[PDB]
RNA sequence: CCGGCCGGGAACUCAAAGGAGACUGCCAGUGAUAAACUGGAGGAAGGUGGGGAUGACGUCAAGUCAUCAUGGCCCUUACGACCAGGGCUACACACGUGCUACAAUGGCGCAUACAAAGAGAAGCGACCUCGCGAGAGCAAGCGGACCUCAUAAAGUGCGUCGUAGUCCGGAUUGGAGUCUGCAACUCGACUCCAUGAAGUCGGAAUCGCUAGUAAUCGUGGAUCAGAAUGCCACGGUGAAUAC
């Protein structure tokens, strides 16, 4: 009844660590909840585009960090053992709740 | 380049650091009623330097104190520069 | 009836004929009610002499118009014998909280003369 | 118009303040300061005010009770 | 057992679960005159069941969620006729033509940059 | 507005009546978005109305109306010196428009206490032709046969 | 003065961003200021050395920095001492233990950024810069794709009527968010003022 | 245990990735047998469905040397720096952009069901206690679908005010204060009490808007020690008219 959730600025890279977090769950079997839509956070600035004077013209950015949490509720000896070192992703957030 | 501006911030930043947050968190504990004096009278002796509100929230690339975000660390203009570079994560141009 | 106006106050409610005196309004109106047990909703038109003179009390007890008057007059005369920034603006007939005087100091200064 | 739990007093302000009653009797000095706070206890100091390029000197009275120093010292100039 | 329309109405969401029974509905654990039948823009919610004219011939249930008065009474509305476009086609016709079927793509629009509103531009003198 | 038509918004009709001329009228009487409100005040104004008149609704209604409503409309097409008034065929959508526009104004320009009794009052000016609406479309016809050129 | 960055308008979709890695704000604005710092430094050092990219991926205590490089043997040097020994001053500065990574870039003549500071170095050299112009379009002809333009501007022979010469055969097209159009800018100091140079170039078929 | 209670496929809103879908596709008429135009069936949207980003070659020697960089000139024992005060907030006036209202479509007291978008650790801070108040402690929860900001308001039911310079509006002024920050006189916001200017829908002239738009009503964020009627941004009700 542990849960594990991973934050990013790439959903393609946040999706693909938890499929090989899914997959390394589920390549021997076990009764494993995959991920869940937990909403992502977006943080949207208003800057001014020139330098002295604007009137109309701004421009808008955003970053939207992605979330997710897979929710290991399953204890497999291996994959306690070896559930590190699996998607070797520099841009990945890991934490654990319980 | 306002370098003697960038060096007054960084001066009051360290005084400010050394002499703030000793004391600073009993201040309010020991002003305060409990549920005139000589403790009061020296609570009334403090510098003004070492107070942050002293400090200006200014840029890291240029020092500029206007447009500043506090997220990047960075005036307006370096902001978009960085953006449109690619050097900063996850900004992409917002287009809703 | 009337107690130290110009005109009557008779023909309305209870509050908003202890508006229509002076140095009271509303909220101390309320106050002066409730401390009188006269309801609000009733009007000071056809009310009784007894309660009429419970009314007179209860503002007798708190201060009455023109000595508030009087005590705010000698509050700026005070300030004009201080000679102080807020004296100052009183003489110079210029706002004295702090707002702008560019533009829109026009109540302190009256109708516009070019 | 500031806090009821502490009036505002410089520890330089006070120590003119100390010395000048130690002293008695005394000509203006020029203070630097305008933010302060005046008491009755005290009242009777010639202490001057500064604002800019011209020095003008105080004499508190009787009726003062809380008011600023920097009050009575005019720092704008108009015709 | 269960006929069921979701329904959007622009900021609303609905659910509408119907057994055949009577026909008293209920609204997020309260009534329509309850919910909003002293409100406007309450007969919206009749009109798809006054349209084929039943009364007591089926029992709804719905719980909507998010927006008005009006955006929660549309949702409702069209969550009606996603149950009667799960009941027949027939009955879909006849609502395509009375103009119940289509879900309403009027949101609201975005403010702009440079602009007090939506569309509305800020006044500008002549000079 | 040049390249092609583009017609007037589709409207629900009133819960009370069921008639999109009274929802059309609503909707003009409104203001600010206060649909409830603009209803209440039509509700009870029709309410009066019919209290005051006690004869069939629907017949009064359309006798009112007809006499609000203008069979000819002021036109300056700016053609021969500027200024010109042709009369022309009305639309009935500008017809019941103008009458329903002009009926509220008038209620605007009526000085009692509630807007429902000045619509009331409006409205039974217009069935006893005093009305204020109803002498502004006095005007209207009488600068159309003044002015009238081509016929 | 009118034309959005192409880079920046491409980075949702085509364009890799320059910095990939994850940071909450109060070391977000922290981790900017350590990668400019860097960054700035890689740069003064590796100019010499004329390189293309630098990307920066941090895993919150370490560094990793992949430098895209025309020319591989001048940063690592000597039996990989000299590039070891930019990595120590590398983790000097950011405080975090540090990686270097080394991508050779083929073709530095169609790399973008390599002409830029190709052309940067040839108005240094005070050569005429409309045959540098000539021989970079005519150099990733050559040997690359089939399109790219070259602006040159400020100061071009000191005439009074400003004007920016731009030379053009092949297609750039800058709306159009599919194709990969590389961009950059470089800034050439001479005794007469600084000279911008923009350059756009697409690498390869979709 | 009336607080969404716990095994449950997770039905379903929802969130968030992979996709399908809408491409004049199909049929009639028009067009020259062409492009194309009009209408209709199906369908969630039909004719770049809506909105946004995206702004060509160039013009205005348009704006910024005060974001930064840089060519020339200048000070470099003073056109440099450190300070304490003040000014950037002045005031016989003139103009531009907005906010509040001139009222009954409304004002005051009570009851009443929702929103969406957000932010929060040198912080967000429910709740305990006192006060007709801004609001004062070691109070839990949270670094975020959990906890807080956060009672949504116009609206809907009443009671009252009955077309008045008024139970309309709040300017200005005088007393008693909170919060912030070493310190609110110049020079912050508020609420506790008192007064209640002008204002009776505004001349010549002029501005925005074609649908979820204009109007109108709330809410959040940026900078921020504290201070927005501005700016960005989100939702509620939601028109009239384009011959």
């Amino acid at each position: 009844r542990i849960r594990i959730r991973l934050k990013a600025f790439d959903h393609r890279l946040i999706d693909q660590a938890t499929a090989e977090i899914v997959e390394t769950a589920k390549r021997t079997g076990a009764q494993v909840r995959g991920p869940i839509p937990l909403p992502t956070r977006k943080e949207r600035f208003t800057v001014l585009i020139s330098p002295h004077v604007n009137k109309d013209a701004r421009d808008q950015y955003e970053i939207r960090t992605h979330l997710r949490l897979v929710d290991i509720v399953e204890p497999t000896e291996k994959t306690v053992d070896a559930l590190m070192r699996l998607d070797l992703a520099a841009g990945v957030d890991v934490q654990i709740s319980l | 380049a306002k370098q003697s501006m960038k060096a007054r911030e960084v001066k009051r930043v360290a005084l400010a650091d050394k002499y703030f947050a000793k004391r600073a968190e009993l201040k309010a504990i020991i002003s305060d009623v409990n549920a005139r004096w000589n403790a009061v009278l020296k609570l009334q002796t403090l510098p003004r330097d070492s107070s942050p509100s002293r400090q200006r929230n200014r840029c890291r690339q240029t020092g500029r104190p206007h447009g500043f975000l506090r997220k990047f660390g960075l005036s307006r203009i370096k902001v978009r520069e960085a953006a449109m570079r690619g050097e900063i994560p996850g900004l992409k141009k917002a287009s809703w | 009836a009337r107690i130290a106006g110009i005109n009557i106050p008779d023909h309305k409610h209870a509050v908003i004929a202890l508006t229509s005196i002076y140095g009271v309004g509303k909220t101390r109106s309320k106050a002066i009610l409730a401390a009188a047990g006269i309801a609000e909703d009733v009007k000071i038109s056809e009310l009784s002499e007894g309660q009429i003179d419970t009314l007179r009390d209860e503002v007798a007890k708190f201060v009455v118009e023109g000595d508030l008057r009087r005590e705010i007059s000698m509050s700026i005369k005070r300030l004009m014998d201080l000679g102080c920034y807020r004296g100052l603006r009183h003489r110079r007939g210029l706002p004295v909280r702090g707002q702008r005087t560019k533009t829109n100091a026009r109540t302190r200064k009256g109708p516009r003369k070019p | 118009r500031s806090l009821k739990k502490g009036p505002f007093i410089d520890l330089h302000l006070l120590k003119k303040v100390e010395k000048a009653v130690e002293s008695g009797d005394k000509k203006p000095l020029r203070t630097w300061s305008r933010r302060s706070t005046i008491f009755p206890n005290m009242i009777g100091l010639t202490i001057a005010v500064h604002n800019g390029r011209q020095h003008v000197p105080v004499f508190v009275t009787d009726e003062m009770v809380g008011h600023k120093l920097g009050e009575f010292a005019p720092t704008r100039t108009y015709r | 057992n269960q006929y069921y329309g979701t329904g959007r109405r622009k900021s609303s969401a609905a659910r509408v679960f119907i057994k055949p029974g009577n026909g008293k509905i209920v609204i997020n654990q309260r009534s329509l005159e309850q919910y909003f039948g002293r409100e406007t823009a309450r007969m919206v919610v009749r009109q798809p069941l006054e349209l084929v004219d039943m009364v007591e011939k089926l029992d709804l249930y719905i719980t909507v969620k998010g927006g008005g008065i009006s955006g929660q009474a549309g949702a409702i509305r069209h969550g009606i006729t996603r149950a009667l476009m799960e009941y027949d086609e027939s009955l879909r016709s006849e609502l395509r033509k009375a103009g119940f079927v289509t879900r309403d793509a009027r949101q609201v629009e975005r403010k702009k940059v440079g602009l007090r509103k939506a569309r509305r531009r800020p006044q500008f003198s002549k000079r | 507005p040049r390249r092609r038509v583009i017609g007037q918004r589709k409207i629900l009709p009133d819960p009370k009546f069921g008639s999109e001329l009274l929802a059309k009228f609503v909707n003009i009487l409104m203001v600010d978005g206060k649909k409830s409100t603009a209803e209440s005040i039509v509700y009870s104004a029709l309410e009066t109305l019919a209290q005051r008149s006690g004869k069939s609704e629907l017949e009064a209604f359309e006798v009112a109306l007809e006499n609000v409503r203008p069979t000819v409309e002021v036109k300056s097409r700016r053609v021969g010196g500027s200024t010109y008034q042709v009369p022309v065929e009305v639309r009935p959508v500008r017809r019941n428009a103008l009458a329903m526009r002009w009926i509220v104004e008038a209620a605007r320009k009526r000085g009692d206490k509630s807007m429902a009794l000045r619509l009331a009052n409006e409205l039974s000016d217009a069935a006893e032709n005093k009305g204020t609406a109803v002498k502004k479309r006095e005007d209207v016809h009488r600068m159309a046969e003044a002015n009238k050129a081509f016929a | 003065g009118q034309k959005v960055h192409p880079n920046g308008i491409r980075l949702g979709i085509v364009k890799p961003w320059n910095s990939t890695w994850f940071a909450n704000t109060k070391e977000f604005a922290d981790n900017l200021d350590s990668d400019f710092k860097v960054r700035q430094y890689l740069t003064k050092e590796l100019a010499k050395a004329s390189v293309s990219r630098i990307v920066i991926e941090r895993p919150a205590k370490s560094i990793r920095v992949t430098i895209h490089t025309a020319r591989p043997g001048i940063v690592i040097g000597k039996k990989g001492e000299d590039v070891e020994k930019l990595r120590k001053v590398v983790a000097d500065i950011a405080g975090v233990p540090a990686q270097i990574n080394i991508a050779e870039v083929r073709k530095p003549e169609l790399d973008a950024k390599l002409v830029a500071d190709s052309i940067t170095s040839q108005l240094e050299r005070r050569v005429m810069f409309r045959r540098a112009m000539k021989r970079a379009v005519q150099n990733a002809m050559r040997l690359g794709a089939k399109g790219i333009k070259v602006e040159v501007s400020g100061r071009l022979g000191g005439a009074e009527i400003a004007r920016t010469e731009w030379y053009r055969e092949g297609r750039v097209p800058l709306h159009t968010l599919r194709a990969d159009i590389d961009y950059n800018t470089s800034e050439a100091h001479t005794t007469y003022g600084v000279i911008g140079v923009k350059v756009w170039i697409f690498k390869g078929e979709i």
